[PDB]
């Protein structure tokens, strides 16, 4: 049971900070807050005082301030999204808030105790529901149309949140039955077996290359299906091979509307078998996830290398890569995108293979390898980056590189060859119903974070990466 | 533009307007066009809205709810026969009103003309309506304890008949809740309940509870998660002391599978409620491990992995191994925030002391170091750095082994970067005494070490203020003074009379007789030395305890 609910984009240098586009307060929930707190209650704000206050608080209204002990404190530790905010002389508490793509999402719930001892936050149910719409209406408004979202969110979330307990926390659901008008136990958030079930594996890898120091490589990959197929109770489970080189599914974890978990799902952590994949389901109008798996396979996908001499201003990056035979040579965007933070004016490079263009702010030289390695497999710069006046701020300072320490961040794309293995089937078909599942399956590759380290020169390590 | 410009400066500021002039008579207006036809329906759906959203700013006292209460209900009766969308939030604007007035009671003939209404209207845009009016009524029960304790044996008989899942099962669940905690508070039981009183407000039973129980179990399949969450908190609240809990065993252990936000926590307190009677010794083992992946799995948002890793430190015990601890222990690859909620796993696991945690610690530690140390950067990286240390110091204040390196690494961050003066000084101020002491020392050597001619004065005189004492006295006594011929600006001029007025307060006295004189001669703005020859007669003239009771 919350108390209010907000949405406010971030509006950078407006001294408001942004202009609000949803409060509602639910009045019921405070005055049963008046009852249950008692002694300890504080109110809640008008929407300009909790703007500001929560705008401080977040670190994202001019975090310029030399010293603000109320936030920098050494005493004030934030481990989890659940801040407490200050208003009017008054510790409110809990309040939620998160930021992505420049849209900020909060709300107070409802604590039923007395708050002179702060309740721990595993107890109050109010954090897990204001976290849970908050994410839900992030879902919704940047799904994928400008305006007519944002606009129809007010007459949206009533039919959802009506007096302050919610009942839905899908903002499509909640158009779905507003904009568009159930004698059995249909589920509460639904409104020719069709599926399109996009996995899609990144392959992030920070390759390293030590001795001691194991190469850091791993694979983030989901399945986004939906059985979108009329009936009653149609049945349609759909069949992933993974070959016999490939191994079985790794890091599991399901969909709030998925029904369950293996017990080898809990137990392969960071049945282990090929088959049968038999997945519990519940249609959805939604698009169910019957699991999120992160796959192993023991064989890195590409290799490199890099050596930044610094000799004065000549930043030889005589780099050096190595694309392992099981990657298709056809790729989309292999942009191997090579920042220079902490340091082009003359880019007396020498190019094996694509251009070297220097970006227009001559700061970082996007060396677009284009499409295809050549035939050795190895490209290079000998460059003599004879760089002008030193810039100390005007480039992008990223703290992850410092000194001959950096790595290529290769941007590179590839359409259906990942480092997994997915491979969706449909004869193996079987259900309690009938049906032709038109399972229409794919994959991808994504550069997640490909920083090919430098192994001349110091690398950030994780934990297990330096246990033998 | 009738009404727009008529709310505008309500939703601007409520209470600002209604303490106004015109909002004296704009509830009597609201309350008037009720039931008039010259209003369209988007100034009537507007108006009902906000009647919604502040019932407690337009009818306080209760004779005014009261009458607002009767108005509204005389006014959704009288209502053309003809389709419209006035029907729902009538009701619902009424209930809000009645709820947050106070006004709501059995003595009252609008509470008692409004609650037959959406009995009535709840039993069975019809649809939409009997939602609406079975979640008014379930709230109006929430106000006043037992309220619609009334149609329990209707639901009971119909729950297979016309009526949503999620309202009857939510409005059922508060209900048996409420009805049960009260009548067995008097001593007796339900009585029949399972077959419109009013008298609460001041074996068999068994059976019918497990009835009921497992009814709301199989309607709760289309329960939405949020509202499935807060079902089972306030049922495993309820069932805790009041058949064994394996009918709802299989829905908790298929729901652990999931990594919801909020099925997790309605299982995590679940368990920490319910205690130790259906958890297995293992069980938590896979929970603990479920938990702690999910405090750092890729396929989550920030969010949801710090929850679970604010969850997995309290993690609810059921009768009060390491690689656990290697499924979260910190990296350099964690965003800022995210990994001192992973600074105690590694305090823990380091703490009774693979290369040596030490080791990894100040591995870590000195990339926060040399993170803070580049000059340029954002203020995160110095506050992470910061709160790192207290974390480990008060986590680790028994261990000289791991803290003298940790002492030395802040000496030289401090060396390095003078201008994380406020941060040391905030430290200092919270620590224990067995790291106040040692730390003190170390930077006082760091600060005094320089012969005082850099920039950054401004920022050593702040903690030479916020650490003098009477252990080391030359060495400070020939850092000020060569700092003395550095000080042009007033702030490093109040921050050296910090600094004498700590050593006043620890009772110093020989040679500052000539260290406070020389700064009150030899300084540039008359404040300081002003400030100076107080502290300085103060110190010359006064007895030791007189000091502290008179200065």
């Amino acid at each position: 049971a919350l108390r209010a609910v907000w949405l406010i984009r971030h509006e950078p240098g407006t001294p408001l900070g942004g202009t609000v586009r949803f409060s509602r307060r639910y009045p019921t929930v405070e005055k049963r807050a008046k009852a249950f707190n008692g002694m300890t209650y504080v109110p809640v704000p008008e929407d300009g005082p909790f703007l500001r206050a929560l705008l401080f608080q977040l670190r994202l209204l001019d975090d310029d301030k030399d010293f603000m002990e109320r936030r920098d404190g050494c005493s004030r530790i934030n481990k989890t999204s659940i801040y407490g905010l200050s208003v009017g002389g008054e510790e409110l508490w809990p309040v939620i808030a998160f930021l992505r793509d420049s849209m900020i999402y909060a709300s107070v719930p409802l604590v039923e105790q007395a708050l002179s001892p702060r309740p721990p936050l595993i107890s109050i149910s109010g954090v897990s529901q204001g976290l849970e719409l908050l994410l839900g209406i992030q879902d919704f408004l940047y799904s994928s149309d400008l305006h007519t979202k944002l606009s129809q969110l007010p007459d949206l979330l009533l039919q959802a949140c009506p007096l302050g307990t919610l009942l839905d926390a899908n903002l499509q659901n909640s158009l779905n039955s507003i904009n568009s008008v159930q004698p059995q136990k249909q589920p509460a958030w639904k409104v020719k077996a069709q599926i399109s079930i996009s996995i899609t594996e990144t392959v992030k890898c920070m390759q390293y290359g030590k001795q001691d120091i194991a190469d850091t490589w791993q694979v983030a990959g989901t399945v986004a299906c939906k059985c979108d197929l009329e009936g009653v109770m149609p049945a349609v489970t759909i069949s992933l091979s993974l070959p016999t080189n490939g191994s079985p599914l790794q890091d599991i974890i399901v969909h709030p509307c998925v029904t369950s978990l293996d017990s080898a799902i809990l137990t392969s952590s960071s049945s282990a078998f090929s088959g049968p994949y038999k997945f519990p389901f519940t249609p959805p109008l939604e698009s169910f996830n019957l699991c999120h798996y992160t796959s192993q396979v023991p064989v890195p996908p590409i290799l490199g290398s890099y050596h930044m001499k610094e000799e004065g201003v000549q930043l030889k990056v005589t780099v050096n890569f190595k694309l392992h035979e099981s990657v298709r040579n056809n790729f989309e965007v292999c942009e191997a995108h090579i920042p220079f933070y902490n340091r082009i004016t003359h880019l007396e490079y020498k190019a094996s293979f694509g251009q070297l263009e220097v970006f227009r702010e001559k700061s970082l030289l996007v060396w677009i390898i284009g499409q295809k390695f050549p035939k050795s497999m190895e490209i290079s710069l000998s460059g003599t980056l004879t760089f002008g006046v030193k810039g100390h701020n005007k480039q992008p300072f990223d703290h992850i590189c410092i000194g001959n320490t950096a790595y290529i961040k290769l941007n590179f794309r590839i359409a259906d060859y990942t480092l997994t293995g997915c491979y969706a089937d449909q004869h193996s078909v079987q259900v309690f119903a009938s049906g032709k599942p038109k399972i229409s399956a794919y994959r991808k590759l994504i550069s997640s974070d490909y920083y090919i380290w430098n192994s001349k020169a110091p690398a950030p390590v994780t934990y297990a990466s330096l246990l033998p | 533009d009738a009404w727009a410009q008529r709310l505008g400066a309500f939703r601007a500021s409520p209470s600002a307007f209604m303490a106004g002039p015109e909002g004296e008579d704009l509830g009597r207006d609201l309350l008037s066009d009720l039931r008039s036809e010259k209003l369209s329906e988007q100034t009537k759906v507007s108006l009902l809205a906000l009647s919604m959203e502040y019932p407690a700013q337009l009818w306080p006292d209760a004779s005014a709810a009261e009458v607002a209460a009767t108005s509204l209900l005389d006014t959704l009766v009288l209502l053309p026969p003809r389709p419209s969308a006035l029907r729902r939030p009538l009701l619902l604007a009424a209930t809000t009103a009645l709820a947050a007035g106070g006004a709501l009671g059995p003595t009252s003939g609008a509470s008692c003309r409004l609650l037959p209404l959406l009995l009535g209207l709840a039993a069975g845009e019809q649809r939409p309506l009997q939602a609406t009016a079975c979640e008014c009524l379930r709230e109006l029960e929430s106000c006043k304890p037992g309220l619609l304790g009334g149609s329990l044996g209707l639901l009971r008989g119909l729950l297979g008949q016309e009526g949503p899942v999620q309202p009857l099962s939510l409005l059922l669940a508060l209900a048996l809740r409420n009805t049960l905690v009260l009548q067995s508070r008097v001593g007796a039981g339900l009585g029949g309940l399972l077959t419109w009183d009013w008298t609460l407000v001041e074996p068999e039973e068994a059976r019918e509870l497990r009835a009921a129980v497992i009814q709301l179990l199989d309607t709760s399949y289309l329960l939405t998660p949020v509202a499935q969450a807060q079902l089972l908190w306030l049922l495993g609240w309820a069932l805790r002391g009041l058949q064994p809990p394996a009918l709802f065993k299989p829905q908790l252990v298929r729901l652990l599978g999931t990594a919801q936000l909020t099925l997790l926590h309605a299982m995590l307190a679940l368990k920490a409620a319910f205690g130790e009677a259906l958890f297995t010794a293992q069980d938590e083992a896979l929970l603990l491990r479920r938990l702690t992946l999910a405090a750092q799995h890729p396929a989550l948002p920030p969010p949801t992995h710090l929850f679970y890793l604010h969850c997995v430190l309290s993690f609810p015990e059921n009768w009060p191994g390491p690689q656990l601890c290697r499924g979260l222990l910190p990296s350099l690859l964690h965003d800022p925030m995210a990994l001192l909620a992973r600074l105690h796993l590694l305090c823990l696991l380091c703490a009774e002391e693979l290369p040596s945690p030490r080791h990894y610690l100040e591995e870590l530690l000195a990339g926060l170091r040399q993170r803070a140390a580049l000059d340029g950067g954002p203020r995160a990286l110095a506050t992470l750095c910061f709160q790192a240390s207290y974390l480990v110091a008060c986590c680790l204040a028994g261990q000289p082994t791991v803290l003298t390196p940790l002492i030395h690494g802040l000496a030289q961050l401090y060396q390095a970067r003078p201008m994380l003066a406020p941060h040391f000084v905030d430290l200092l101020d919270q620590v224990d005494s067995e790291l106040r002491e040692p730390l003190k020392v170390v930077l006082r050597q760091v600060v005094v070490s320089r012969p005082g001619r850099d920039e950054a004065l401004c920022w050593h005189l702040q903690m030479l203020a916020k650490v003098a004492d009477g252990d080391a006295q030359s060495a400070t006594l020939n850092f000020l003074q060569a700092a003395a011929a550095h000080c042009t600006n007033w702030d490093l001029q109040q921050g050296l009379l910090r600094v004498c007025r700590a050593l006043l307060r620890a009772g110093v006295r020989g040679g500052l007789v000539d260290l406070l004189q020389v700064l009150a001669r030899q300084l540039e703005d008359p404040d300081g030395r002003d400030h100076a020859r107080l502290y300085y007669i103060l110190l010359a003239h006064l007895a030791a305890p007189k000091l502290g009771v008179a200065l």
